[PDB]
């Protein structure tokens, strides 16, 4: 009742508009370029002479050290472990993240940088393009039964080139909380009924092979399978050993031996 | 490719008909 | 003199038809194969890290050695002579050797960044071109030219007839002049099987040996085979040319009338040795086409078209 | 205004046939990539059909496989969906969402809210 | 309210028909007479290096002569085109940056990016000093464009479709821009100074004017998301450069496109757009690592700019146009002439 109604009214803001035609406006543009063609040096070359094509040697010395520290601040961004975790907002996120809001993490003479973007809008064709190089996602889709908005992202990424390199981890988040509310309500109630079973098994297999269905499983692009819990201890050490599979695979890709 | 000497006229021709290494 | 032998030395008709084509196909397949391996290298920047260095020298110094192995080595199992004039009897036997120099040094060097790839992952992985390869890169072929200094200086052209036939022979002179060299022409046998055959097979199946066992999920098994079959395929096409010259040194006898036979065996297997030996610096590029995919991708990009 | 308006959703029994149209227009529609989105009570916008640029590279939903079929005809300007043996569970509102990118399959936020490239959808409905 | 929707679109009917009874003759006819540019050649002369990742912004300063850049790498550098020297390398809290200004009196520039502020700096304002003056928050979505139409106010794309201006001295938003439906992607500041364009990615630019904060006009004619739109000299038109391909030139006065630049080879999007001093030569970046000049008046390319490996994020012409500037993702920032 008022989500276009204010566009009504801008609309007729655009109606009683003086209009000079195309009649007149390509004179206008056609006059103004023409008058000005004598001054545009891209247009017309500019005479040899004006074209140029104590403190400046001092300059110079800042340059130097100027470009110094860029080779030793890149020194901390070489080694370091860039990763992000998309997880479709709503999730485990902050269990994980404890153990743009980057956050930062090290262990065994590694830098990981933790990136998470959950306070975007649902639509990222436009930033997304930022994060082609990160060593590796790390999908936390917790089972707190957006479902369904994670798989959607699953399947814009798994086909996508800039992150057709990048390996993915997957990791299933809250499972003690899923159990707890799946005692009681089966998954086959939204799902279909393939699953077959009321168990903790299978049904993070279940959840997983949806996911498996839309991806190439790649020899090189694998997935990464660990369900995890907030009361557990090996979430941190499944993620480094998937972190430093991918790193030795780069290497050896690096390598030529891959 | 050699031998004991140029004295034995056999094994020189061998290095004529044998590989350059 | 010796006694005389009991027949002549000759190599059949028959078996200059076989191998000259064999050598014909090594010779395209290797440039082919190595120059294609360097298009890919040098069109691909973001394939220029540490390592990738490495293969662009093991590939560079296997370009040479075909080179510089079939048509010398062809021209003589057919011409049998040498009009390449005094000079070159010195050049052509000095590059080989130094280019079979960069091909196992490069190869070991190549073999060290397998192990620190597995091993030392995280610091591995740091600068795209670490001065340390650019400073190891140069000993490796500055050594390989060094080391190859003394044939350059040993070999020299003779005089002499043979049956009735006048002869001319590039070779290394048994009478030696100075101690030094004088050692060289007894040892040079042994030199060769020693630094260029057995130490490179000491060293990259070493690193490699400790990779595996590093590294050791089913497809990082595949990874050895890759390797398994590398160093393997290197004793295969290595082993006969140093064995030639083995048995040359061990089983000849100047005193046996029933030598000239021998001679005339080694011929065959002295030239097949050109060969085989040749094949494995005509076989990286290719163990790269299986397993690299990126340089898969740019193999088909650059041979499918 | 790039305008894709889509047609024949209707009432059927269950394990019938059932087949809807596409026809846009403003713009070129022979080398954009485009799906059907369906959007089902008790859930979001879900993916179902990815029909490519060529018109042979065309992937599905596990929910759906073997049952639907997808085509482009340029000719008519149209895309096609097909659904055969549905089951009762496919009572969304589907839509007819055109990826943002000519020329690449990269169909990366068609299933988005908000989002500006998928007509406003024919109410399918399967009674019992 | 099904009849708001009816009639919405009936006076979108009714508005088309007044648009095409306004265009008698296109742009391309009376046009035809006057003799072409032809083809045009403008070869490098500096390659400013010192970004180790890829370059997403830049822009001139009214002197012509110092530049600035804004890459992932997490630096500001402010170059010094005539000799390639750093005059200033800035650092920033959050690495991600997506956008740079350089204020037109020289003393400030913004960097903003994937954190939702755009961040002023305190450029050559103490000597061998320079620190981050403002930090404009409470601009959600991320920040995709900023633009300095005086010392005091900036203009703000934004990722939450919206463009609001801000007070640098109070950082209080004053007046704020809505109606776009996607994510705001590009300004372009009129020569007044009282009017700018806002391309966006529901494939429609928008026609806001600073002063009383209304959308005077709405332009659409792209069918795919818009990337980067400059602003004609004498101030009545606006290039577009869209994903559609395609750089599409509108006019105010008239409320249509009067041409379109496309070629079916160029099967990639566009990702900058800029005019001429004269406005004669439109200048756009592609994805294919390569930037052509296009008669803005013929729509046929007039060169090429092949200089670089990877897209060509960004460019600009100086104020007095002796020169172009080109960043890429290639992390190397080049200069033409």
């Amino acid at each position: 009742i008022a989500q276009a109604r204010k566009l009504v009214e801008q609309l007729k803001m655009e109606a009683n508009i003086d209009r000079i035609k195309v009649s007149k406006a390509a004179a206008d543009l056609m006059a103004y370029c023409e008058a000005h063609a004598k001054e545009d040096p891209l247009l017309t070359p500019v005479p040899a002479s004006e074209n140029p094509f104590a403190e400046d040697k001092a300059a110079v010395e800042r340059s130097k050290m100027i470009d110094r520290n860029l080779r030793e601040d890149g020194e901390k961004a070489a080694r370091t472990v860039k990763l992000l975790l998309l997880g479709a907002g709503e999730s485990g996120k902050s269990t994980i993240v404890k153990q743009i809001i980057e956050t930062q993490f090290s262990f065994k003479d590694l830098n990981f940088r933790m990136f998470d973007v959950g306070g975007q809008r649902d639509e990222r064709r436009k930033w997304i393009h930022c994060f082609e190089g990160v060593t590796a996602i790390i999908f936390c889709v917790a089972l707190s039964d957006r479902m369904q908005e994670s798989m959607n992202l699953f399947k814009s990424i798994c086909n996508n080139k800039w992150f057709t390199d990048t390996s993915i981890i997957l990791f299933l988040n809250k499972k003690d909380l899923f159990e707890e509310k799946i005692k009681k309500s089966p998954l086959t109630d939204y799902y279909p009924e393939y699953a077959g079973s009321n168990t903790y098994e299978e049904a993070g297999n279940y959840i997983k092979v949806q996911f498996l269905e839309l991806n190439m499983a790649s020899d090189v692009k694998e997935i990464y399978s660990h369900m995890t819990c907030a009361t557990d201890t090996q979430n941190v050490k499944f993620v480094f050993d998937a972190v430093t599979d991918i790193i030795i695979k780069e290497n050896l890709k690096d390598c030529g031996l891959f | 490719c050699s031998c004991s000497s140029l004295m034995d006229k056999e094994c020189v021709y061998f290095c004529h008909l044998d590989i350059i290494w | 003199s010796p006694p005389p032998c009991q027949g002549p030395i000759e190599i059949k008709e028959t078996f200059k038809y076989i191998n000259t084509v064999v050598s014909c196909l090594v010779f395209v397949l290797g440039i082919i194969g190595n120059s294609t391996l360097l298009r890919i290298i040098y069109k691909n920047k973001c394939m220029r890290n540490g390592p990738n260095i490495l293969i662009a020298s093991l590939a560079l110094g296997d370009l040479l050695h075909i080179v510089i192995d079939i048509p010398i080595n062809v021209y003589k199992l057919l011409a049998e002579d040498w009009p390449f004039g005094a000079e070159m009897c010195k050049l052509v036997p000095f590059i080989q050797k130094a280019s079979v120099g960069i091909t196992v040094l490069s190869l070991c060097a190549l073999s060290i960044d397998r192990y620190r790839a597995v091993a030392s992952w995280s610091r591995i992985k740091g600068i795209g071109v670490p001065k340390w390869t650019a400073v190891e890169i140069v000993l490796i072929w500055v050594v390989s030219v060094v080391l190859a200094v003394p044939e350059a200086i040993g070999f020299d052209i003779i005089t002499m007839d043979y049956k009735g036939s006048y002869l001319r022979i590039c070779l290394l002179h048994p009478v030696q002049k100075t101690a030094f060299m004088q050692f060289y022409k007894t040892a040079k046998d042994w030199w060769l099987f020693s630094f260029y055959f057995c130490l490179p097979l000491a060293i990259t199946a070493f690193f490699y040996t400790l990779m595996t066992c590093e590294m050791l999920l089913k497809q990082r098994r595949e990874v050895a085979k890759t390797v398994f079959c590398l160093v393997l395929v290197f004793a295969l096409c290595w082993l006969p040319l140093h064995l030639s010259r083995i048995l040359k040194l061990t089983l000849y006898n100047q005193n046996d009338p029933n030598r000239c036979e021998l001679l005339s065996f080694l011929l065959v297997l002295d030239y097949i040795g050109i060969n085989m030996a040749s094949l494995n610096s005509c076989i990286n590029p290719i163990a790269l086409y299986l397993v690299s995919k990126r340089f898969k991708n740019c193999f088909k990009s650059c041979l499918c078209c | 205004q790039v305008q894709l308006q889509e047609s024949g959703g209707g009432l059927v029994q269950p394990g019938g046939s059932l087949r809807l149209s596409c026809a846009a227009s403003g713009f070129t529609f022979s080398n954009y990539k485009m799906n059907w989105v369906r959007q089902a009570p008790g859930k979001g916008l879900q993916w179902v059909s990815d029909i490519s640029q060529s018109g042979a590279s065309i992937s599905y939903t596990g929910s759906v496989k073997g049952r639907f079929t997808i085509s482009r005809d340029d000719a008519k300007n149209t895309l096609y969906l097909q659904m055969n043996s549905l089951k009762p569970a496919d009572t969304a509102v589907y839509y007819c969402a055109r990826c943002p990118a000519p020329f690449t399959r990269d169909c990366f936020d068609v299933t988005s809210t908000a989002y500006a490239y998928r007509g406003q959808g024919t109410q399918v409905t399967v009674s019992s | 309210l099904d009849q708001l929707r009816q009639e919405a679109e009936q006076l979108k009917n009714q508005i088309r028909d007044a648009r095409k009874a306004c265009a008698d003759a296109t742009l391309s006819q009376i046009t035809n007479n006057i003799d072409p540019v032809g083809r045009i050649q403008m070869r490098t002369r500096r390659t400013l290096r010192g970004h180790l990742a890829k370059i997403y912004a830049m822009h001139w300063g009214t002197d012509s002569r110092l530049l600035v850049s804004a890459s992932q790498d997490g630096k500001l550098i402010i170059w010094d085109s005539y000799t390639t020297n750093k005059v200033h390398a800035i650092p920033l809290r959050s690495s991600w940056v997506m956008t740079c200004a350089y204020a037109p009196s020289g003393n400030y520039v913004a960097c903003g990016g994937l954190d939702n502020i755009c961040s002023i700096y305190n450029l050559k304002t103490r000597e061998g000093n320079v620190r981050v003056s403002r930090e404009l928050a409470g601009h959600t979505g991320y920040l995709s464009c900023c633009r300095f139409l005086d010392d005091n106010q900036i203009v703000t794309s934004s990722g939450d479709t919206t463009c609001a201006l801000w007070d640098i001295e109070t950082g209080q938003q004053t007046t704020t821009f809505t109606g776009h439906t996607g994510d705001v992607m590009s300004l372009s500041l009129a020569p007044d100074t009282r009017l700018f364009v806002s391309g966006a990615c529901d494939a429609s630019a928008k026609l806001w004017d600073v002063r009383e904060g209304m959308c005077r006009q709405t332009f659409t004619g792209h069918e795919s998301d818009i990337n980067a739109i400059c602003f004609f000299p004498n101030g009545n038109a606006f290039a577009t450069g869209s994903d559609d391909a395609t750089c599409r030139l509108f006019d105010l006065r008239a409320d249509q496109e009067l041409m379109t630049y496309s070629h079916d080879n160029i099967i990639c999007g566009i990702t900058s757009v800029s005019f001429s001093k004269s406005g004669r030569l439109l200048l756009a970046g592609y994805d294919d690592f390569n930037c052509n000049v296009w008669d803005a008046l013929k729509a046929d390319r007039a060169g090429v700019l092949a200089g670089h490996d990877n897209r060509v994020s960004c460019l600009g012409v100086t104020d007095d146009g002796m020169a172009v500037a080109t960043g890429s993702w290639d992390s190397f920032l080049k200069i033409w002439n």
